[PDB]
DNA sequence: GGGCGGCCGCCC
DNA sequence: GGGCGGCCGCCCT
């Protein structure tokens, strides 16, 4: 089983694994507290806890069917079961579905190509977990079972996540091959298919952004990243937007002047007063702008 | 600091 | 995008944490290894975490870790000053310093401090970059939790040792960490007196990320058992011979290098008792030694039944 | 000819 | 005559 | 360069 002092892998909610140490577990609700290199300590799920051995650790047990020999992986050498395995093993190198995503996944997209890439392509086209049996919020926004992706691990929606147009599910950055630029927090302008309902490679399109969409967009994942509410319009909105203008994919926006780019985002900014806040609500100079609520910017 | 695991 | 490409030139980490120029002749994907050719026109399999591009000339436009954009505000793309090699703040071990910001204009990186710090027989100890080494050992470039040992704890399969996350190997010119059970390069430490004997483990060390500074070591006390085994698997290892002369070889080799074994309660010994203790416990011990004697050669030579290191 | 490289 | 302690050197 | 091929030259008789 586990215990404190014991260190683990833990797949955060970006579909990463992180080494971690087991400072607390508790049986009755399936959590366990963990303890990361940065001292950070987070609740995580069993589900997402990883531990020459004889055993096959997905099944708890050993079996007597021929056919399915329990075959170990070259990495983490763990037992599996050939059909407790997703998809399906070959008896005996072979790489677990695991480890197979731990060396491909990569912060703004998993490897694209190489031996890796394709055989991640090969596991991606089936999940690990009931995804019709998974109970939703009103909004089809969060687990009760927090599974999500390809993976079967946590995630936030609004943090760096995409959600397939066909089947509803939500997949991490880390987890996807078909973006071309990283993705902004809150960022769910886009029409996203995954590789099961695909039966192949992942298909994605960016969606139009208005200026109303492109200054909430930027306002959000600002305040995500520098965890404040007011930004400066000139010191810290424009440039950021200037900066990686090209990285966010704004179509037919891209062919404006500088000068109006300025006035079209300000603009938006003044206009829309159920989004945004300007300086003069708290005493300070109008050209800060906050957003009202720290909510991702909606689609239409 | 937080790394990644890769094997 | 790609980081590693055919006909590249490159700086190696090889297992004395050490770094040769090179140049990329093949690129296993699979392996995550490229094969490298030196300037000895020498090839070797090189794994791609030890593998860093020359320096190009001129400025460098995109991070040459991550090779992406960033659209994570307050992580600038900075240059070291000696290779001209551009790193976003947090793709950097550790954390790079923004221009100006931290007072020093010029910032280097960690691989040219270590470029220019590490030496065989130890890195430097005063200056600068002594003091700019030691702000890095301080900070690991890998998972030290996380790495794979065998039994022994002698070798982890990421391959990732010392504080330059290099490869190496334990038995050649590498000291253990008592805290964290770490191997470490001796090029890499700051700590000793004498240059480090093939398989000589007769030490007490202690590392600067345990530390949270400056290293601790400490020399254990030999036997003359111990004498004989290491300079035997030294020079075994050295040579590469199995077998070799007492009076012409063995120990001509101990009296030259007397100062440099560090012997400690042993180093008054006059040296015609030298030789008298050294060939007593070559006999004595047929478990570790093998006498020439045994394979129809002169009973003054003598070699290592197992060519392995002196244990402790 | 084999050196470590040093700038 | 021939047993045997002893070790010099070729050879790939 | 170390594993054998080769065999001197004491001793006992
Ligand atoms: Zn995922
Ligand atoms: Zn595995
Ligand atoms: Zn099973
Ligand atoms: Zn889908
Ligand atoms: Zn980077
Ligand atoms: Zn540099
Ligand atoms: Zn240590
Ligand atoms: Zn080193």
């Amino acid at each position: 089983r586990l215990w404190e002092g014991q260190d683990v892998l833990a797949r955060w909610t970006d579909g990463l694994l992180y080494l971690g140490t087991i400072k607390k577990v508790d049986s009755a609700r399936e959590v366990c507290l963990v303890q990361f290199e940065d001292d950070s300590q987070f609740l995580v799920l069993w589900k997402d806890i990883s531990p020459e051995e004889l055993l096959c650790c997905v099944c708890r047990s050993e079996t007597v069917v021929p056919g399915n020999r329990l075959v170990s992986c070259e990495k983490c050498r763990h037992a599996y079961h050939q059909d407790c395995h997703v998809p399906r093993a070959p008896a005996p190198s072979w790489v677990c579905r695991q480890c197979v995503f731990a060396i491909a996944t990569k912060r703004g997209g998993a490897l694209k190509k190489g031996p890796y890439a394709r055989a991640m392509l090969g596991m991606k086209l089936s999940l690990p977990y009931g995804l019709k049996g998974l109970d939703w919020d009103a909004g089809h926004l969060s687990n009760r079972q927090q599974s999500y992706c390809y993976c079967g691990g946590p995630g936030e929606w609004n943090l760096k996540m995409l959600q397939c147009r066909s089947c509803l599910q939500w997949f991490h950055e880390a987890c996807t091959q078909c973006l071309s630029k990283p993705l902004l927090y809150g960022d769910r302008f886009y029409e996203f298919e995954c590789c099961v309902c695909r039966g192949g490679p992942e298909k994605v399109r960016r969606l139009q952004l208005r200026w109303v969409d492109v200054a909430h967009l930027v306002l959000y994942h600002l305040s995500v990243c520098c965890k404040k509410k007011y930004f400066d319009f000139d010191r810290e909105i424009l440039p950021f937007t200037s900066e990686n203008w090209d990285s966010l994919l704004l179509g037919e926006l891209s062919d404006t002047p500088k000068g109006e780019r300025s006035s079209q985002l300000l603009s938006a900014l003044n206009s829309h007063k159920d989004r945004f806040i300007s300086g003069r609500e708290i005493k300070k100079r109008k050209c800060l702008f906050g957003l009202h609520a720290r909510t991702p910017p909606p689609v239409e | 600091v937080k790394k990644p695991h890769r094997y």
